[PDB]
């Protein structure tokens, strides 16, 4: 009869009779009319007022007025208060509803087998009291938690052995047998139909949850709204009145609230993660577009002010929970989140440090809840990665930095991975001394891990402890690490890997420690050369060092010739030849033997012989790796500027990457 | 594009599958931190480059599953040789798995999920070697 | 009016031969054409005379009175359940046609694929083997074929137009990005034929039927 | 935000609603068929402005329903609560009644749908008037 | 009209394409009358070309360039006083705005 819009207003839809719903809102402002009812009838009106206002129902659509409203989530589970859940489980049992909250907290905490048993006890005790609602929801939630444990062991059975280094069996084989027996011939589709009818006519609004594909009406509406919003963004239309971006923003909160409230286990489901991920990523896209919007002569003045959308605490949790690190990168490369204001930052930092202490407890005391760990590491990573966009206090940063460099398992966060996230935290606020102390302890801990003497620093990004020293030296020009300094006296050509460690950790070593190192241990192979330049130890191409480069370059031709006969073409991404060429491109190294080498690497041939290099094989992605000064002063010379200009002109219209656009604007003018 | 996840220790295949996505990330975060920016006496040119490869239907050979740092090796062949054809064997000497839990379960099925692993680098950047 | 009357004869004469599907599809089709008539008269008697200027009355008032007579209090969600049990277990493939929101599972997969495609193309990922931008093309072809075969009237609805319009626009956008892409040392054109995607006859009619001048214009300005 | 839709030279109210989508698409100089290119006698060709605008919930006049080219205006005093001054009466006098059928039927009737419409032009370009 | 518009207290900016071409004519020197320079306030584009030196660039709209052909943009290119201002606004709105027309305008000029 009446359509309740997500904004809060109502509108007649099929009410062909008296406007009772409008009459209810007609009495909303008239004080005396309410008193004209019977005492019980007036009492019911008061109860409906409490229900409607809590649920966000607002007055009639004619009396619209201001309609901006911020929703709130009173559920502790959504806030990730894992410490509160632990004591909430052991509070005995007051009522079935209280047990229902315990079971949902149990599932979120990771104790799924206990949660499943709790859900089993709920349905048995729900015969009377006409409380089928909690029985209905627990029945679905028991099915969902039954589904979750089946894939959990399946992941441990498959894809789990290699990721964790061994097999984990958080659930006994008997429990896996028990759960499937109780779930035999259970089709959830007819659960609403196959359950007493007095529920069927009263709780009709819950019929949309019975089907397994219950996350379809909202996603379809989101998908249609996403298309509607994207049409406005491309066309530049000004959304007068209620705008779809506000609509989708409200819809996800209602969906988020309705599921985290009432203790629905589907909040952890990937489709819900997918639902929120696409919901907010659209919002970020339009927020970036609104900031980067042409100020047209018409329709410039409208309801939306300057920076109409603000990043709030609730959005941060959703971003930190329903996103993965790669999708966040796609959001970053598409929209600049640093420009949009982050509201209630102080209400976010305690959440970030709160997630840090849970990480600290998991990986320091005894073992870790692996079933919970899989369900938590994604949220844990997403929160810390996104922390770059929020200002944090010294105390807040210290706990997070301690968590980042001391507790994350290497299986999900390697040595190289931490540095990328470390730089994000360091860029937001200037590095204080307290953070450096934690960083220093991290490096010395890795040195002591060499007890087995077969551990090698292996990183995904290719960045090693080499970069940690560079960050320290960049922020602290003079810094000496005593702990690494003292270690050198005890080591006398015993651990070669630990010996190699000191070379790339030189700027943090003392004068005596550095003297003892180079006394009879120094550069012998080409690897230590560029390491020294980054360290700063090697500053000039000494005659002996230039011999080392060409000697290694000679080896490559041996394989290069033989591989051509059989058709092979080895292209190992060492990029050392590119480093040799760029040095020669400024004739900083003037050996002619390496100039003879040609046809080896496309980038290498570019630097050595610029004019006669075959530009048809040039790749624009190499330009992303180049310094500033060489590009800046090369303008106007035109000996080799014009050749790359054709590539430069192509990229601005072919590619939407801002980095290519920046290069052609700052230089080549 | 059938991949063969080999083992670094012995060479026995951990599993085999077919490639789904191979993302070579082209993005450098310019931040004036790397290199010798304190004094700048030479050039380095060692920007980090990221390679990822995901599959869709693993095999999980039983001999490795008996015992209840890792590599891979694959070939790429198209019957339409046309005018250019090559025996391209993309392989990274050190790749570590990075598959999340990825429990969707709304459709009710998972079958073989998307196994995503991230390549690594040890000493010199020997990864992304086509050999 | 003739189509409604004719569809009444199909269901009326389908009593024998235990056809089931022909009666069931025509019954669903009868609701669809009746649904179109409901807003047809609503856009002629209502909306005043804005797009046209003269009050056209294609259907008589008597015809409006009768069609509502039989069509009053009709719910399409229970039509499949209202079918005989023998038909239910025999033609279960058509179980989702009864639902009014049947254009949801197909759109969800397309929406799921669109997010996957958009994320894939932002990172420069290469869809080896089963390319995620071809399955969406395969999905819409089956949806277009199945809807147009068996003579279903739902193909003329706006919700189905949205399904094709969003699905086909993504294909154009993906094909635009594929050709207009950077070259990687490892991401070479080993055997890809550059754009690969080519506008066939069946692709043009989809664009020429479900798109709109407003919708197509932003497509041109973007690709 | 409200729309008053009147018949020009007749003054009868057509319907009232709220505008939701406002488009002010700018002219594009890409066609190259503008003319007067090689000679270039005088730059006279100005912007071929295109503007589209829709409404939310039309309520047609009952009197206008009896007898069964058109102007239009709006009201907006929301920015900075400047209701006594800075009045903007968005006046396209010759708005074209447009719109498509769009049989959805999977949501039911939503009172009046989104009516498409655009402002036309005349001998003198009077597309938009703030007063 | 402009002076009497203050009688009701409301200013007028009518999107009618008369004042726009007048400044272009003066910029192209197709008109050499000193009387028309006294008219300031009616159109932002009119003040942009009639009196570019004292024109308030805060009211500049980047969409104006998309309307101008290559010659008009070429003529306004490199005037030693517009050149400085047009470059600054273009650099700001080539990253914020991803329209291909803006990219073409910046590439045909200041090479």
């Amino acid at each position: 009869d009446y359509h309740f819009e997500v904004n809060g207003t109502v509108v007649r839809h099929k009410n062909k009779g008296f406007g009772y719903m409008e009459r209810f809102f007609e009495l909303k402002e008239s004080c005396d009319e309410r008193s004209k009812l019977s005492k019980k009838q007036y009492e019911r009106f008061n109860a409906l007022f409490n229900f409607f206002e809590k649920n966000g129902v607002i007055c009639m659509a004619k009396d619209a007025g201001t309609l901006n409203t911020s929703i709130e989530i009173n559920s502790l589970a959504y806030h990730g208060k894992y410490d509160v859940m632990k004591k909430f489980i052991e509070e005995q049992s007051v009522s079935i509803e209280d047990d229902y909250k315990k079971a949902f907290f149990l599932a979120c905490l990771g104790r799924w087998e206990e949660s499943y048993d709790l859900y089993s006890n709920i349905i048995l005790n729900s015969i009377d009291e006409s409380n089928g609602c909690v029985y209905y929801l627990s029945q679905i939630n028991r099915y969902r938690i039954y589904q979750s444990i089946t894939q959990a062991v399946t992941q441990f059975n498959g894809l789990g052995l290699l990721t964790f280094g061994r097999h984990y069996k958080p659930f006994t084989d008997e429990f896996l047998a028990r759960i499937e027996r109780e779930m035999t011939n259970f089709n959830i589709d007819d659960l609403f139909n196959g359950m007493p009818f007095e529920f069927q006519k009263k709780y009709k609004i819950l019929e949309f949850l019975s089907d397994n594909q219950f996350l379809y009406d909202d996603t379809v509406k989101l998908f249609e709204l996403t298309n509607k919003v994207r049409s406005e963004m491309s066309e530049g239309s000004y959304s007068f009145g209620m705008s779809s971006d506000i609509v989708v923003l409200l819809r996800l909160y209602d969906n988020l609230r309705f599921l985290y409230e009432n203790c629905l286990w589907s909040v952890s489901f990937h489709e819900f993660h997918q639902y929120i991920r696409n919901s907010m990523s659209l919002l970020i896209e339009k927020a970036e577009y609104e900031r980067t919007r042409d100020i047209d002569e018409l329709g410039f003045s409208f309801f939306g002010k300057k920076s109409g959308f603000f990043m709030e605490y609730y959005d941060f949790v959703n971003i930190s929970r329903h996103f993965k690190i790669d999708d966040i990168k796609n959001l970053e490369r598409s929209c600049s989140i640093d420009k949009i204001r982050f509201g209630e930052q102080e209400k976010i930092e305690e959440y970030l440090v709160g997630i840090a202490e849970e990480i600290t407890k998991q990986f320091s005391a005894n073992g870790m809840n692996v079933v919970f760990y899989t369900q938590f590491i994604s949220e844990a990573k997403a929160a810390l990665y996104f922390a770059k966009y929020v200002k944090l206090s010294e105390e807040g940063l210290g706990k997070i930095v301690k968590a980042l460099l001391f507790y994350f398992p290497e299986r999900d966060l390697d040595i190289g991975k931490r540095y990328v996230w470390l730089e994000r935290l360091t860029k937001c606020n200037e590095l204080p001394k307290s953070i450096i102390s934690i960083i220093d302890d991290f490096l010395v801990l890795q040195a002591e891990k060499h007890i087995d003497q077969n551990y090698s620093e292996v990183s995904s990004n290719g960045l090693y402890s080499r970069d940690y020293g560079a960050l320290i030296k960049h922020f602290e020009k003079n810094f000496i690490s005593k702990r690494l300094s003292e270690i050198t006296l005890c080591l006398t050509q015993d651990k070669q890997k630990q010996i190699d460690f000191l070379f790339k950790l030189l700027p943090l070593l003392s004068t005596n420690a550095k003297s003892h190192l180079l006394s009879f241990k120094s550069v012998e192979n080409i690897n230590d050369l560029m390491n020294g330049i980054r360290i700063g130890l090697i500053d000039e191409f000494t005659p002996e060092h230039e011999e080392l480069i060409i000697e290694y370059l000679e080896t490559r031709k041996v394989n290069y010739i033989v591989e051509k006969e059989k058709g092979i073409q080895t292209f190992s991404s060492n990029d050392y030849m590119s480093t040799f060429g760029i040095w020669y491109f400024l004739e900083e190294i003037n050996n002619s033997k390496m100039e003879e080498f040609i046809g080896m690497d496309d980038q290498y041939d570019f630097f050595v012989d610029p004019e006669n290099f075959d530009y048809k094989k040039f790749i624009p992605s190499w330009l992303k790796n180049y310094n500033d000064k060489l590009l800046g002063k090369i303008a106007g010379n035109k000996h080799m500027k014009h050749h790359v200009i054709e590539v430069l002109k192509e990229r601005v219209k072919n590619s939407n990457d801002k980095r290519y656009l920046e290069i052609l604007m700052n230089y080549f003018i | 594009a059938d991949v063969y996840f080999k083992r670094k220790s012995d060479g026995k295949l951990v599993f085999t599958a077919e490639a789904q996505t191979a993302s070579f990330s082209q993005a450098i975060s310019e931040e004036k931190l790397r290199g010798g920016i304190g004094n700048k006496p030479l050039y380095i040119l060692k920007s980090e480059k990221e390679i990822n490869l995901t599959v869709k239907n693993a095999f999980f050979d039983l001999e490795w599953l008996a015992m209840t740092e890792v590599e891979y090796r694959t070939i790429a062949y198209n019957p339409d040789t046309e005018e250019v054809y090559s025996d391209i064997y993309i392989q990274f000497p050190n790749v570590s798995p990075s598959g999340e839990f990825e429990m969707s379960l709304e459709n009710g099925n998972a079958l073989a999920p998307e196994i995503k692993f991230e390549a690594l680098a040890d000493t010199d950047t020997d990864e992304m070697a086509v050999v």
